[PDB]
């Protein structure tokens, strides 16, 4: 039911913890990953990344870009 | 006769064509044209200002 | 009236059985690209569900007019008439 | 007249040849040409392809007589417009020193459009007055040249008769024969070669043979499907009605319109395919 | 007579089911692209559904002659007035 | 009837075989979609099989009309009565 | 005088029929790949929209040949004449 | 009876060789997605596989109903009792 | 002689349908592939459009054989001569 | 007599024909993507040719019945008897 | 001679009509990849373009052999000569 | 005597016609991916070989019973024997 | 006579316009990968060529018999010395 | 006589006008283009050597 995300820059960690799903912009279009998806890399544009927590809590961190695994 | 009605049917749409034709397909070809003269006639000057 | 009774009988089969290979072909289709889209985003769904059923009346609406012309042709018949 | 016999009219040539009783005479109906064997000639097509063959070297002439090395006059820039063209066109394809892939690309592109350029003046203008200037009233007479497939098929021969000449020039005798027989299906033992020289010789044979054949008959579909519609427009108007005759002239403008793209594509097409197939007689692609 | 009314049958029968096959399959290969650019980038569905229906009309132009031509040839046949 | 009676065999022939022709195809292209999605994401798959059960009855809506009909002019007859 | 007017109303359906196929299979080929360029490049629509009816052009050369002999066929007969 | 028997047969033809056609695409189209996504995730194996035969079962089930029929004509007769 | 009429107005219907089917199909193939290149790179549509023409010419090369073989069949006759 | 015989020796190459044209497309489908599978991970080859294994038993279920009845009709032909 | 002659104008359709088909489709798929591997590697063109004109002689081969035996069907035939 | 003999020549036809069509077809789907395969890993094309060509076993295997069986029907006939 | 001789006409249309739509098809598939395989690696170009022509041997195979026979089957009769 | 002589009548006509083209239409345009690359890289050329 929960994942361990870890948003993290160069400089320092902007998010650590558990979650129930993680919403993105890719390069290609939108995901939404959820619990067991499969192994992906991918390039992401500028733009705010929408976290859900076990349960209700929704975290928007604004991201300038980056890469997901 | 049927004939007579052939020659008229082809004239006017030919006439409607041409006029299609020269008012809006050709003028861009005589752009395309005269623009090439001109960045010719330009280079040749910048040639000619080297020299002096 | 035996060479147009018979005749119809494969115009028919033609109707419903053209439709019903191209209905299926065309929702194989659409609906793979359905699940597709629900896989890469789980909760794009409730919308994904709703512009496929726009697409479907455009799919089948001609397949639809096959079917009516086809079940006209098994119980009326307006060929027999013209003899 | 009905439109059968109108049809029918259009689809046939101005031939002169050996009558029952001497090699000097015009045939006067279709079968009367039919009899007639071999040895012969259309009078329409020879008279209108040399014709602008001519006008075109004359008026490209016209601007190279006195070509200025300067300051280019209005004609002689668009002439530099089209040798330009070609020449970039060759130099993207031909890697080779051949003093003639240049200029007879030139001579394809802009002659094939001219023999299809005439194709939009109406159909029944040029038939009518070389009757009229004549006096006859049962003159056969066509105009397009494409739309004939010998003119079409001596294009694409001579051009196949340039493949088989470079390619026994540069390769050799042995070359062409190794060419024709040791690819594309190159064994690594001499055991197994030979039982694959038959099948080499199939494939590149047809492959030799289906280029001039390719040329000649993808012009003269175009071509003759384009006039045809147009024979078949003008057959709406023959009908003396008045929705007819507006929706005929709605169909000839949207067809006219159509058929320039097409002029100008079958032109381009037998320019680039000729700079292909004499590019690939120079080199060993394999 | 009845080789040209039997024969006129099957005609309706081709053209409406020709048509019937190749509509659906061409509206999801076209709506099968519609819903993977919409679960891509949900922002732009109104735009893509308008240039969808732009696509549509030029996928049902020939078949909906084929439709008009097929009722024609059922509800007056122009062959049985040609002996 | 023996012109009638046989071209009604080909009629259920075609009727059958032309839905179950387009039906496999179709469940092909939907249910290879079902197992990329499926590989994708583990957790959804509980709710994209609910999905594949949605198209799957518009894939064979056509399909099940064109088997009634065939059993229909098997086990009774409508051109045997010249209707 | 039968057989030539009822096998010139199957030329017909071949004729319209097969090209609605065609032309309807080709632009769901075509128009996918212009929405799936749509929604990747939002700011190319207008150009991509120009490319597209270039090429719609060529897809639809071959079909309107076959429509207009085809009424040509149903309106006038070069078959008939011929005896 | 000779007319009706020789059309009985090709009509056996139609039913299996359609069905077979189509299932052997069919599997082939389910079939390269299942190594597909085996070769990316060799853990999932176990799953993919018992999802591939729901899917398989659909596949088949208008084809097995066509190869149903197809016997039932060969074996007995249904068209030969009407004469 | 009424064969040899009938079987020609097939005869030309076969052969520009499936020209107008295989052109229509050809082109949809590959106009989408010139979309797709020059939605992932706009600099390049002048050279792509160059090479696009250059296959419009390998692609509806036998098309065009048949197109003018069908026109030759509908107004002249080959096959009338040989009884 | 005649009729029979001349029409199942068209049966017989339905069933072979439309088989091997259905099992050859769906191995290159299949096989196709088993190379790829291969190509991508080396060491998993021996376990994704067992899975080709199994699918290529159910892509061939239905052919096999085919050629079966095919060569049941050829040497001990059931309707020759049925008239 | 009616039949022998006016089945051999069926003859050509289909040697000309099946060649014209599956050129254009095999050009448009050719062609496709021709386009792309064009934009992954602008420097590449030339090579690209003297390889793709190398598999368009084994891709034509056996439809030109078609339009020939065709061709030669239309001004001589072989099957007149044998009554 | 003459329509067995003439409808099995169009068996013959269609057994290496429909066994041709699918061949290579298949072929060109298996061999495609098999040159993808080989320009990714080009030091597993020993491999990759032997596995196409266990592949090439099974996409071949009815056409080859087909043509087996068209080569039987061409010389010693066994439809002749049965009237 | 004159329907074996106008049915194998026929069938040599089948044995090679067939042929030449598997052949022009199974090129255009196998074709466009090598034009991808020699986009991504220019080095690679002379070693896939070579693998290529391996795989074109397999293609046409059939289709080469397909037209041996039909040429025999136009220059001799193996149907009409058995009547 | 009527068809086949033509494919000879077309060829020399296109053999003639090729050669022809290759001698008086070629050569003198394509020598001006010759000639105006070398007056522009004679302009750049001389700029650079006088501000050396
Ligand atoms: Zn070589």
């Amino acid at each position: 039911i929960t994942v361990h995300c870890d948003i993290v820059s160069a400089e320092a960690e902007i998010f650590s913890g558990l979650v129930e799903m993680v919403i993105a912009h890719g390069a290609l279009g939108d995901l939404g990953i959820a619990p067991g998806h499969a192994p992906l890399i991918t390039d992401l544009k500028p733009g705010p990344i929408r976290l859900v927590k076990q349960g209700g809590e929704q975290e928007v961190y604004y991201i300038s870009g980056g890469f997901l695994e | 006769m049927n004939i007579n009605a052939t020659l008229i049917g082809q004239s006017v749409a030919f006439f409607i064509f041409v006029l299609f034709c020269m008012k809006f397909v050709w003028p861009p070809v005589i752009a395309a044209l005269q623009e090439r003269q001109k960045k010719i006639a330009d280079g040749l000057d910048a040639a000619n200002r080297a020299a002096r | 009236m035996e060479t147009v009774v018979g005749l119809t009988a494969i115009a028919v089969a033609l109707l419903i059985g053209l439709g019903a290979l191209g209905t299926a072909i065309g929702f194989g289709l659409l609906g793979g690209k359905f699940l597709e889209g629900a896989a890469r985003q789980p909760e794009m769904v409730p919308m994904l569900q709703v512009k496929m059923f726009i697409v479907a009346g455009l799919l089948d609406a001609v397949t639809m007019i096959g079917v009516g012309i086809a079940l006209f042709f098994t119980f009326a018949n307006p060929f027999v008439g013209q003899i | 007249e009905t439109a059968s016999g109108y049809i029918q009219h259009h689809l046939q040539n101005l031939t002169f040849g050996r009558l029952p009783n001497g090699d000097w005479g015009f045939a006067h109906t279709a079968e009367q040409a039919k009899e007639m064997g071999f040895w012969a000639f259309h009078v329409d097509t020879l008279g209108w392809s040399v014709l602008l063959g001519v006008v075109f070297l004359f008026i490209f002439r016209l601007a190279a007589k006195k070509a200025t090395s300067g300051q280019p006059g209005g004609l002689q820039n668009f002439v530099e417009v089209m040798v330009e063209f070609v020449d970039t066109s060759v130099k993207d394809t031909f890697h080779g020193r051949n003093p003639l892939i240049a200029p007879l690309a030139l001579t394809v592109f802009v002659w094939i459009f001219l023999l299809n350029l005439i194709d939009l003046v109406p159909v029944d203008y040029l038939p009518m007055l070389a009757a009229k200037i004549t006096g006859d009233e049962h003159l056969f007479f066509r105009a397009v040249a494409t739309t004939d497939p010998n003119a079409t098929l001596g294009l694409s021969i001579s051009v196949f008769a340039l493949i088989v000449f470079y390619s026994i020039k540069v390769k050799g005798i042995g070359g062409f024969l190794g060419e024709l027989t040791l690819h594309p299906f190159s064994s690594k033992n001499i055991v197994v070669q030979i039982l694959l020289i038959p099948v080499n010789f199939l494939l590149e044979f047809v492959t030799l043979i289906a280029k001039p054949v390719s040329l000649a008959l993808r012009l003269f579909g175009n071509m003759y499907a384009g006039e045809l519609i147009f024979i078949l427009i003008a057959v709406m108007f023959g009908s003396g009605m008045f929705l007819l005759s507006a929706l005929g002239v709605a169909l000839n403008w949207a067809w006219a319109v159509f058929h320039i793209l097409i002029i100008t594509l079958q032109a381009f097409i037998f320019m680039m395919l000729t700079i292909v197939y004499l590019s690939m007689a120079h080199e060993d692609n394999h």
